[PDB]
DNA sequence: TCGTGCTGAGTGATATCTGCTTTGGGTGGGTGGGTGGGTTGAGGCAAT
DNA sequence: AGCAGATATCACTCAGCACGA
C-alpha cells in the first residue's frame, strides 16, 4: 500500500466547516436555525447550498484571513465531505427546546439501558448514524453566483448520459434527461440491531454494500469471559432504514449524435427524495457519480468492469367565444370552423349520466373523421390530442385514454382485434383481462377520436356512402357524429390555401391578422371550467327534442328511401343529440338548457354529412 | 421478583394483561356511543348490557 | 469407612486445518434436464 | 469468502491404591 503526498488536509476542511455552520449568517445564523429545527422534530432533510460555501469563502478572503477552496474540494470528493459534515452536525447539535417524549423511542430506552449495564459493570458505544434523524444534501453551485465571483460551476452544469464518462466518477455532476421507469419504495438496511439471548446485550452492525454477512455468535464481554455460547438474532424493530428507490434516466432526442442510439444511467434515491421522480418528466438530477462494486465470488468473475449509479441529491423539474376557441384550435390549418366546433364539443364532452336504472347513457360524444388525403387530418388529431389533459395519440394506449378523449389515427387499417376493443370500449365502457398470469377489469370510459380513409383510398361519388366506408355499419351507428371531409379543386381556394401554406414556410407564423388567436391555457382552463359545470332541461324543450326528432326520423326514413342516406335516424341519434346539447349548455355556463343550443347541435349534425354530401 | 417488560419499551405485561381483562370483563356499547357523539342515540336494553361478555357466551 | 493426593489410559470434545464451488453464461457441457432460469427473430410446416 | 469434512492435540471422568483414622 504505497503512500502519496496529496495537498488536501481534512482536518483544516474541518474546522472550515464548523466554522461555516456556525458563523454563516445570510437573525441567527442560518444554518443553526436549521439545526434548531431538526432538534424539535421538526425538520428531517438539510440541504448544504454550496453558494452559501462560496459566499463564505469570498468574505473570508476579503476580511484577509483566507482559507482553502471548500467548494472545489467537495465538488471533486463529495462522499467524504457527506460524512464530514454529519460529523460537524453532530458536533454541534443544539440541546432541544421543545420537550418531547422521549420513554416513546425504542431507541431512547434501549441506549439508556446500555448505559445502565456499563455503569454497572464499570462499577464492578453505538454507531453515530444509528441515532441520526435527518438527511444531508448538496446543491449545487447555481451558475448565477458562480459568474458573479468569477468561477466555473462544473457541478450545475447539465450533462447528457454519454458526457458522463468514468473521469466524473466521485464527484457532483448534474445529468439532464427524461425519467423511463422508477422501482417501488423499499427499506434499505443502514444498521441491524442484534440480541443476544443468554447475555441480555445489544450487538449492532454496520451496512455499506450491496450484500452482508449476519452475526452468528455473541461478541460481548460478559459472554467471552463466561464462555456462554450465545447465538444473536436479528430484530428488525431497534434497526434502521431508509426509503430507497431506484431510476432510469433516458437521453433526449436532441442529445443524441446522429446514427447513434439512446443510453440510460441509473439513479439511486435515498431519504426524503423519494417520490420526487415519477416516469415522464425531464429533469435535471444533480448527484454524486459512484461505483457500484461487486462482491464475493461475482466480483471476481467480472473483473475491472464496473457498474455505475447516481446518488440523487437535488431534483430540478422543468416545466363569440366559441369561433374564437375553434379558430385557435388550429391556426396553421385552413379554416374549417364546423370541424373545429365538433372537436370542441367532444373535448368538452359535457352531459349528465345519472339515469340509475341499469345503465346509463353514454357520456361521450364520439367524433369520426373520415375523408380523402390531403386534408390536414393528422393536424386536427395532434392539435386535439395535445390540448387535452387525457388525450393518447396512437397510430392502427386506452387505459390512459380512460376518462378522457382518445386520438386514434389510421383509424380504418387497425387490426380486427383492436376493433373488437374499441367495440367494448363504446358499448362497455370497460376494459377486460382474461388471462392466466393475471385477470383484472379497468373501467374505460373513454371518448374516441378516429381518423380514417376510404376503401378505394378516395372517396367515389358514385358508390354509396356506406360502401366507401370500410368498417361496420353499428360502429358507424354508434359514432355520435360522423364528418365527411373532402378536397374539391377550385382556383380561390387553392389560392388562399397556397398562399397561407407559403406564408406559414416563410415567416414561421400565422398568416391571419384580422384576429388575435387566445391563448391556450386560457382555453384549457375554460374547458376545465366547463367540465366542472352540470347543466339542466326543462320539458318544453324536451318537447321541442321530441318534435325535432320525428322530423329527423321522417326525413331519414324518405332520404333512405334512397342510396345516398348515411342510414336512418335512431335513439342513438336522439341521444347523441341531447349530449350534443347538454355540451353547448355547459359552454355557455348556463344551467338550462336553452332552445338555441338545440338548433346549434342539429344544424352542427347537419352540416356534419349533408354539407358535404350535397356538393 | 422477576418482572416481565416487552423488549425495548417500558410497558408491564401484567399491566397490559389486567387492564384487558377488566375491559372484557366489563364493558358496554354505550361508552362507545358517547365517545362517538351519538349519546342521544342509546337505548335501555343493548347499550347497557355487557357485549364482551355475551359475545364470549356466544363463541361458547 | 472419609480425605488427599498420585497414576492412568481411556473416552471423549472442541479448538483447530484441508478442499470445494459458487455467479450465472457458453472462457463447464448436451450420456445433468426443458416444469431451475435465459427468449426475441427467423424459419419451415400444417390447417386454413 | 464461505461452508462442510476431517485430523490431532487438548482435558476430564471413573478408576483404585497408599496412609490414618
Ligand atoms: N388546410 C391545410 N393547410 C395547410 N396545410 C395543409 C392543409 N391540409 C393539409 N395540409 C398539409 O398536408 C400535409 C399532409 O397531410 P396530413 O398528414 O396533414 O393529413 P392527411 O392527408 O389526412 O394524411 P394521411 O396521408 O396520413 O391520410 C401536411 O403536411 C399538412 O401540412
Ligand atoms: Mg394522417
Ligand atoms: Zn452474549
Amino acid at each position: 500500500l504505497p503512500s502519496i503526498q496529496l495537498p488536501v488536509d481534512y482536518n483544516n476542511l474541518f474546522n472550515e466547516i464548523t466554522d461555516f455552520l456556525v458563523t454563516f449568517k445570510q437573525k441567527g445564523p442560518k444554518y443553526m436555525a436549521m439545526l434548531q429545527k431538526v432538534a424539535n422534530r421538526e425538520l428531517n432533510s438539510v440541504i448544504i447550498d454550496l453558494d452559501d460555501i462560496l459566499q463564505y469563502q469570498n468574505e473570508k478572503f476579503l476580511q484577509g484571513t483566507q482559507a482553502d477552496d471548500l467548494v472545489s474540494a467537495i465538488q471533486q470528493n463529495a462522499n467524504h465531505f457527506t460524512e464530514l459534515f454529519c460529523r460537524a452536525i453532530d458536533n454541534n447539535m443544539p440541546l432541544p427546546t421543545k420537550e418531547i417524549d422521549y420513554k416513546d423511542d425504542v431507541l431512547d430506552v434501549i441506549l439508556n439501558q446500555r448505559r445502565l449495564r456499563n455503569e454497572r459493570m464499570l462499577s464492578d458505544l453505538f454507531p453515530p448514524n444509528l441515532t441520526r434523524r435527518y438527511f444531508l444534501y448538496f446543491k449545487p453551485l447555481s451558475q448565477n453566483c458562480a459568474r458573479r465571483y468569477r468561477k466555473k460551476a462544473i457541478s450545475s452544469k447539465p450533462l447528457s448520459v454519454r458526457q458522463i464518462k468514468g473521469d466524473f466518477l466521485g464527484q457532483l455532476i448534474t445529468v439532464r434527461g427524461i425519467i423511463t421507469r422508477v422501482s417501488d419504495v423499499k427499506p434499505a438496511v443502514e444498521v441491524i440491531a442484534y440480541t443476544c439471548d443468554q447475555c441480555g446485550y445489544e450487538v449492532f452492525q454496520e451496512v455499506n454494500s450491496r450484500t452482508f454477512t449476519p452475526l452468528s455468535e455473541c461478541t460481548s464481554e460478559e459472554c467471552s469471559q463466561n464462555q456462554t455460547k450465545g447465538q444473536l438474532f436479528m430484530s428488525t424493530r431497534a434497526s434502521k432504514f431508509s426509503a430507497f428507490q431506484e431510476c432510469k434516466i433516458q437521453e433526449l432526442s436532441q442529445q443524441v449524435p446522429v446514427g447513434h442510439i439512446p443510453r440510460s444511467l441509473n439513479i439511486h434515491v435515498n431519504g426524503t427524495l423519494v417520490r420526487s421522480l415519477s416516469p415522464g418528466d425531464i429533469v435535471d438530477v444533480t448527484g454524486i457519480f459512484l461505483p457500484a462494486p461487486y462482491t464475493g465470488f461475482k466480483a471476481l468473475k467480472a473483473g475491472l468492469l464496473t457498474e455505475t449509479y447516481l446518488e440523487a441529491q437535488f431534483v430540478r423539474q422543468h416545466k363569440d367565444v366559441y369561433n374564437r376557441l375553434a379558430k385557435s384550435i388550429a391556426p396553421e390549418i385552413y379554416g374549417n370552423l364546423d370541424v373545429k366546433k365538433a372537436l370542441l364539443l367532444l373535448l368538452v364532452g359535457g352531459v349528465d349520466k345519472r339515469v340509475g336504472d341499469g345503465m346509463k347513457i353514454r357520456g361521450d360524444i364520439n367524433v369520426c373523421l373520415m375523408g380523402d388525403p390531403g386534408v390536414a387530418k393528422s393536424q386536427l388529431l395532434k392539435a386535439i390530442c395535445k390540448i387535452s389533459p387525457r388525450g393518447v395519440y396512437t397510430t392502427g394506449a386506452l387505459v390512459l385514454a380512460d376518462n378522457g378523449i382518445c386520438c386514434i389515427d389510421e383509424f380504418d387499417k387497425m387490426d380486427e382485434s383492436d376493433r373488437t376493443a374499441i367495440h367494448e370500449v363504446m358499448e362497455q365502457q370497460t376494459i377486460s383481462i382474461s388471462k392466466a398470469g393475471i385477470n383484472t377489469t379497468l373501467n374505460a370510459r373513454t371518448s374516441i377520436l378516429a381518423a380514417a380513409n376510404p376503401l378505394y383510398g378516395r372517396y367515389n361519388p358514385r358508390l354509396s356512402p356506406l360502401d366507401n366506408i370500410n368498417l361496420p355499419a353499428a360502429l358507424l351507428s354508434r359514432f355520435d357524429i360522423l364528418f365527411l371531409m373532402l378536397d374539391i379543386p377550385s382556383r380561390d381556394d387553392d389560392e388562399k390555401l397556397a398562399e397561407h401554406v407559403t406564408y406559414v414556410h416563410m415567416h414561421n407564423k400565422q398568416p391571419d391578422l384580422d384576429f388575435t388567436p387566445v391563448e391556450p391555457s386560457k382555453m384549457r382552463e375554460y374547458i376545465a371550467y366547463a367540465k366542472t359545470k352540470r347543466p339542466v332541461m326543462s320539458e318544453a324543450v324536451n318537447d321541442y327534442v321530441v318534435q325535432a326528432y320525428i322530423r329527423l326520423r321522417q326525413d331519414s326514413k324518405r332520404e333512405m328511401d334512397s342510396k345516398f342516406s348515411f342510414g336512418q335516424a335512431t335513439p342513438r341519434t336522439l341521444l347523441g343529440i341531447i349530449r350534443l346539447s347538454q355540451a353547448l349548455a355547459k359552454l355557455r355556463l348556463a344551467d338550462m338548457v336553452d332552445i338555441d343550443d338545440v338548433e346549434e347541435a342539429l344544424r352542427l349534425v347537419r352540416v356534419s354529412k349533408e354539407s358535404l354530401y350535397q356538393e | 421478583e422477576p418482572l416481565r417488560i416487552i423488549w425495548g419499551t417500558n410497558v408491564s405485561i401484567q399491566e397490559c394483561t389486567t387492564n384487558f381483562r377488566n375491559f372484557l370483563m366489563s364493558f358496554k356499547y354505550k361508552f362507545r356511543k358517547i365517545l362517538d357523539e351519538r349519546e342521544e342515540f342509546i337505548n335501555n336494553t343493548t347499550d347497557e348490557e355487557l357485549y364482551y361478555i355475551k359475545q364470549l357466551n356466544e363463541m361458547r
